[PDB]
């Protein structure tokens, strides 16, 4: 997704609220980096580190399936039309092609004379 | 040999009249490589063929013919059907490779003429069209997977069309 | 001169040596398989006479190892 | 369409040998008959254009 | 910070200039023209007027923003070998090497063993020094430098030592 | 010849001393698998019965050889696991594989439907105990219950189906006797007769609907990766669809028409999800749905060309997906998590295993004729004779077949591995041997694939 | 070696019952070849050097000389060996000396 | 060709001497551009870009403010590109 | 007869480094030069049947 102008450096102000906003971002950034620094720079470890953020990322798709979906609303029915719907779409495509083929075999032959495979 | 038709004989003779040059590059390389390792390969093949001496004749091809057709015996019984069903499957497996020989006759025509392609031959073209059309009608090709019991119904379907069309005219 | 990047290598190169040692150990019947066509005759195309249908090998063409 | 002069080009190609580029006498024959054949095809188109002018007067 | 935002845009403007112009002598002509434009507003300090110019700096620059800019050689992102040419080998794989093969060239193995023994002893001292820094949360922005001179090694030891060689 | 030496593996593991066990179970199994290829391959025009109806001959089943191929391979990758626990626990879960091997031989050999049924559901019992124990992650029971209540819910209708046929039309037994079968008249009472025979095999061979049986069994890992190879054997264990469709209902294909359309959408939608998924084992689990969906399409066409592609794909998938799961197990034993993004680093840390990663991935695509080109392409060629529209849908699937393999490669082909410190040794001598024992049998099938596809071939 | 490959197609294309818009579009592209070919010479090779880096070494290696010089035989004698030896079918050059025959060469010049 | 520690300092000083804006006699190597040399706030970004063109082109936006002295800039460029062993 | 025999030689020459790829004989630093020497004689063996085609 893209707008009329690409967002990279558009609309920026110093102010007072924005100055403290960058201070909030660096506070968590440095906190999570130092616990990595204490784990990386020692020979006593030998192994793969866990990281709680990455495990929760995999847990977002593998789990949290049935805890969700409790508000179905009209959004779930629209997804059903995009799933079960296209299965019914080809039913009026493959049958019409087969009825075109079956009529040709009995009357007015269309199949090639040099055909033997299957 | 015998079964495969092919061309009778090829001409292939060089004249070489225009330009003196170094005779011919194709002719000089042919004479040189014939005695270089081609003659040694012919000598080694003859040395191994003579070393065999004693050889078994062996039966190779098996007989077993007819033993009552499937369209003669009826009603569900293992004693009569099993010999009939083996006969139809024997014919079906051979007819798969009968077409292959006739197909290879058309393969031989394409290379030997090249520029002519469809302008000549005609005999191999007519032979292929007659067999494949008969293979399509008689040996399944439309009536699902291979079955001897279903084959009699396929033969009856073609026979019903012959009886209905001729009666009207 | 530099110490450079280090891999395991010792476990890796040993497996390829241990694999090929058992290919070579059963590479002898592969070498015999070539001489079986060379020394012993394979097959000749001939019409069968009514005397014996099957003896040792019933119907086998090409390679003595097939019989 | 050319037939006669076109067959002469194959005669040079039959006894071509190494350095087969040196063949101008046979190549000139193909540029003579086909040019006359293209002019004959152009003459048929010109005859149809001349016939349309005479038919419009009547 | 106001000072950093001007410098970041000015660094980009010079490197984006050489994409439009072909010759280096023509590049120097336009470089002097850019200096005269920014020095007019740099003389006086403003809170409203200077910030208005910063948002105005995005315009004109964005009108001629994509002529496929040059990153020259190995650059962060861009084009032509960003991570390529340097495949490299990790330091963990070096100690993983099996005997017999490790016996070949013993000068590289013995020198690395001496550095590994020094890194193991300094790890206990570095852990206490890292938590000695006044914050009482975990960390603030960047890692702190060493205060002690006798023990050495400023927090991380494997950060600079053993990286990559092309 | 086949059964009895397989049964003698049970007293072998128990009588042998605690220091050995694994040496006896693997070596003795390899010589029985050699003798299976020695005798079963011999056949005439129509494949003649072996003996009395207890275990019979093979007509169109070279898939028995695959079960004999995995017979030692289901012990090689399970060596990393089970070693930490008790010696009595080790012997128990080798014998559960032996019991699996005992019942899996019986399914493919015995030319039956009545006694085949009590061997079809009999494979579910040892796998249940295998899945419900040794699972490192939780929800073993939310996969263990789903393992039975998908299969048994569909397969118990065979009791009201198969017995109903033998009570009216002679007897099922030999199948070589089954020519008494008259074509179905096609009525509303005959609808549930066809559905009950199909729905049993609609679960084991995964579609678009009722397909969630398979990913739950794969993601929630039983033991390491060697038991996941037995889960591949269960997919091809429902091979009776080759036998039922041809013999029991030859005229009935009008009711097959909606089921092809279901499996056709179980190709685009099943592949789309197999792209943005997190788990490394799950990206094999959903690609195994679509690869086995190709077989279900081929069966319901009933053309002689389609069964050639059907029988090929049963062996093709049985040694390519199992190969992929062994590679997933080799990363699971080192990183201790099945996450694709976290476990990142080939060639730099895993120099020789990366070439095995390439050969396994490309076999999912149509390579030079190994088995999958004889498998997949044969079905696509047969679908055009059914209807012209098929290849417009089937061609899109051929694009996303790369998107299983290459996405598994690229997301591991980054030589970063900053967070990971483990995986010091790349692969043990047994671990590299696992990868060779899956691809090299398929590389030998390049010369002669006659023993890879044979329903009247 | 351009006339023995590129120019033979352009001369043959003009004498056909085929699409006119497709024929006109190919004629612009034949003249368009001259732009990007000179954009290797005039833009980078020709004129004042851009100077990519301070102290840059560029030298001819023994492996380079044996490769480029022996490629020159293939790039010059291609219109002598391949075009003459291969037997052709139907000569295309006959009609329009200025409209069809000259247009292939004039497009490269213009 | 490999780069030397003594050679890299001489190469950086040679480019700064021909800059015309800065005096060749006033600054040598130890003197910083921030206080000793007459350089503007916008002038430092132009001088750093020209130095990257001669050697291996690598200049971070965050690290541009930290580097000012010619002795410090020569050490920062050598360490990032891996020089002197 | 020579046309059929010499045609397979060009196919076999390119596969000979692949046949010697799987250990076989030890080749240090000579393996990049071995590819150059294999294709060098492959060109000469391919030139003769093309000269035969003109004839």
């Amino acid at each position: 997704x893209x707008x009329x102008x690409x967002x990279x450096x558009x609309x920026x102000x110093x102010x007072x609220x924005x100055x403290x906003x960058q201070a909030e971002r660096l506070a968590i950034r440095s906190r999570l980096k130092r616990e990595y620094q204490l784990q990386y720079y020692d020979p006593s470890r030998r192994g793969v580190i866990e990281d709680p953020a990455l495990v929760r990322w995999t847990y977002a798709r593998s789990a949290n399936i049935y805890p969700n979906f409790r508000p179905n609303t009209k959004t779930s029915l629209l997804g059903a039309l995009f799933g079960i719907g296209p299965l019914v779409f080809w039913y009026y495509v493959f049958k019409t092609d087969r009825d075109r083929k079956e009529k040709l075999i009995q009357e007015g032959k269309l199949d090639r004379t040099f055909n033997i495979s299957y | 040999x015998x079964x495969x038709x092919x061309x009778x004989x090829x001409x292939x003779x060089x004249x070489x009249x225009x330009x003196x040059x170094x005779x011919x590059x194709x002719x000089x390389x042919x004479x040189x490589x014939x005695x270089x390792x081609x003659x040694x390969x012919x000598x080694x093949x003859x040395x191994x063929x003579x070393x065999x001496x004693x050889x078994x004749x062996x039966x190779x091809x098996x007989x077993x013919x007819x033993x009552x057709x499937x369209x003669x015996c009826q009603e569900k019984d293992v004693l009569c059907m099993f010999e009939a069903e083996m006969q139809w499957r024997r014919d079906y497996k051979v007819d798969q490779e009968i077409v292959n020989i006739i197909q290879e006759r058309l393969k031989a025509c394409q290379q030997r003429e090249g520029e002519s392609h469809r302008q000549n031959c005609a005999k191999e073209l007519e032979q292929f069209t007659q067999v494949v059309k008969a293979y399509q009608d008689r040996y399944x090709x439309x009536x699902x997977x291979x079955x001897x019991x279903x084959x009699x119904x396929x033969x009856x379907x073609x026979x019903x069309x012959x009886x209905x069309x001729x009666x009207x005219x | 001169r530099l110490f450079i990047i280090k891999p395991s290598g010792f476990y890796d190169k040993r497996f390829l040596k241990l694999l090929r040692f058992y290919i070579l150990l059963t590479g002898i019947p592969v070498a015999i398989g070539i001489t079986l066509i060379n020394v012993x005759x394979x097959x000749x195309x001939x019409x069968x006479x009514x005397x014996x249908x099957x003896x040792x090998x019933x119907x086998x063409x090409x390679x003595x190892x097939x019989x | 369409y050319c037939a006669h002069y076109l067959i002469r080009f194959l005669k040079c190609k039959r006894d071509s040998f190494p350095n087969f580029l040196a063949c101008k006498h046979e190549r000139h024959d193909w540029d003579y008959c086909e040019h006359l054949d293209y002019v004959k095809r152009m003459k048929e188109f010109e005859r149809e254009r001349r016939l349309l002018q005479r038919k419009k007067r009547r | 910070t106001h000072q950093q935002k001007v410098l970041r845009l000015y660094k980009r403007a010079l490197r984006h200039l050489e994409s439009w112009c072909i010759h280096r002598d023509k590049y120097r002509y336009f470089a002097c023209l850019l200096r005269a434009r920014f020095d007019e507003h740099k003389n006086e300090k403003d809170m409203v007027k200077a910030t208005q110019l910063l948002r105005e700096a995005e315009e004109e620059f964005w009108h001629g923003q994509h002529p496929q800019p040059y990153i020259f050689p190995e650059s962060p992102g861009g084009t032509s070998y960003e991570r390529y040419e340097c495949y490299k080998v990790p330091e963990w794989c070096l100690d993983d090497w099996h005997p017999s093969e490790k016996a070949m060239y013993p000068d590289y193995f013995a020198k690395r063993e001496q550095w590994k023994k020094l890194r193991r002893e300094s790890w206990e001292r570095e852990v206490x020094x890292x938590x000695x820094x006044x914050x009482x949360x975990x960390x603030x922005x960047x890692x702190x430098x060493x205060x002690x001179x006798x023990x050495x090694x400023x927090x991380x030891x494997x950060x600079x030592x053993x990286x990559x060689x092309x | 010849k086949y059964i009895i030496p397989t049964i003698m593996l049970m007293p072998l593991t128990w009588l042998s001393k605690n220091n050995m066990i694994w040496v006896n179970s693997t070596a003795h199994s390899l010589l029985i698998s050699f003798t299976s290829l020695l005798l079963m391959n011999q056949f005439g025009d129509n494949s003649l019965n072996f003996s009395l109806l207890f275990f019979s001959d093979s007509l169109s089943t070279p898939l028995l050889i695959l079960t004999m191929w995995l017979l030692p391979l289901m012990l090689m990758a399970s060596q990393h696991h089970l070693s930490k626990e008790n010696l009595t626990r080790k012997k128990l879960f080798i014998t559960m594989l032996i019991s699996l091997q005992l019942f899996l031989i019986m399914t493919f050999t015995a030319m039956e439907l009545i006694l085949f049924y009590i061997l079809f559901e009999a494979t579910l019992v040892p796998t249940l105990i295998i899945i419900t124990r040794w699972g490192n992650q939780t929800e073993r029971l939310n996969a263990g219950l789903y393992f039975l209540f998908y299969t048994l819910a569909g397969s118990l209708p065979l009791l009201v189906a198969l017995i109903y046929i033998q009570n009216t039309v002679g007897s099922l037994n030999f199948l070589m006797l089954q020519y008494w079968v008259q074509p179905v008249h096609n009525s509303w009472s005959n609808v549930f007769m066809w559905l009950a025979c199909m729905m049993a095999f609609m679960v084991k061979m995964p579609l678009y609907g009722l397909h969630l049986w398979l990913p739950k069994a794969h993601v929630e890992a039983p033991i390491a990766g060697s038991m996941v190879l037995a889960a591949v054997l269960l997919k091809l264990g429902g091979y009776g669809m080759l036998r039922i469709t041809l013999i029991l209902n030859p005229m009935t294909d009008f009711m097959a028409y909606p089921f092809i359309m279901l499996s056709l959408w179980g190709m685009i939608m099943t592949s789309s999800i197999c792209l943005r998924q997190t788990d490394l084992k799950s990206l094999i689990a959903y690609s195994s749905v679509s690869h086995m969906a190709l077989v279900i399409v081929a069966i319901l066409i009933q053309t002689p060309w389609s069964y050639m592609g059907a029988t090929a794909l049963m062996i093709a998938h049985g040694l390519t997906s199992s190969m992929l799961f062994c590679l997933a197990n080799s990363n699971y034993e080192r990183i201790h998590s099945r996450t694709m993004i976290l476990a990142r680093g080939l060639q730099t840390l895993l120099p020789l295993m990366a070439t095995w990663w390439l050969l396994a991935s490309l076999t999912n695509l149509a390579l030079p004729p190994t088995i999958n080109l004889i498998g997949e392409l044969f079905v696509v060629m047969s679908t055009f004779s059914w209807s012209n529209i098929t290849i417009i849908l089937m061609g899109v699937n051929m694009v996303i077949t790369a998107l299983y393999s290459l996405y598994m490669l690229i997301m591991t082909q980054r030589g970063k591995y900053t967070y990971h410190i483990n995986n010091i040794s790349p692969s043990f001598t047994r671990e590299n041997a696992l990868m060779s024992l899956h691809i090299l049998p398929l590389l030998l099938l390049t010369l002669n694939p006659k023993i890879i596809l044979g329903p009247l071939y | 070696t351009g006339f023995y490959s590129k120019d033979l197609i352009i001369e043959a294309a003009n004498t056909s019952y085929t699409n006119a818009w497709a024929l006109l579009m190919t004629l612009i592209a034949t003249s368009f070849t001259a732009i990007y070919s000179t954009r290797i010479i005039f833009f980078a090779l020709l004129g004042q050097p851009r100077f990519p880096t301070l102290v840059n070494i560029n030298e001819n290696n023994p492996l380079l000389i044996n490769s480029i010089k022996r490629l020159l035989i293939g790039s010059l004698f291609a219109g002598y060996i391949i075009s003459n030896n291969i037997p052709p079918t139907t000569i295309p050059q006959m009609t329009m000396p200025y409209y069809l025959k000259t247009t292939a060469l004039i497009v490269t010049i213009l | 060709p490999p780069l030397t520690l003594e050679g890299i300092k001489d190469r950086v000083l040679y480019v700064l001497k021909l800059y015309d804006k800065i005096d060749p006699e006033k600054l040598s190597v130890n003197s910083h551009f921030m206080k000793d040399l007459g350089l503007d706030s916008l002038d430092q970004v132009e001088i750093i870009m020209a130095m990257e063109d001669e050697f291996g082109f690598e200049i971070p936006d965050i690290d541009a403010e930290k580097l000012m002295c010619p002795q410090e800039i020569v050490d920062y460029i050598a360490d990032k590109k891996d020089v002197y062993e | 007869n020579m046309f059929s025999s010499l045609s397979l030689v060009t196919l076999l020459l390119l596969t000979m480094p692949i046949m010697m790829m799987s250990f076989n004989t030890y080749k240090p630093s000579n393996y990049p030069l071995y590819v150059k020497t294999a294709i060098s004689y492959a060109f000469i063996t391919s030139m003769i049947p093309t000269m035969m085609f003109i004839h």
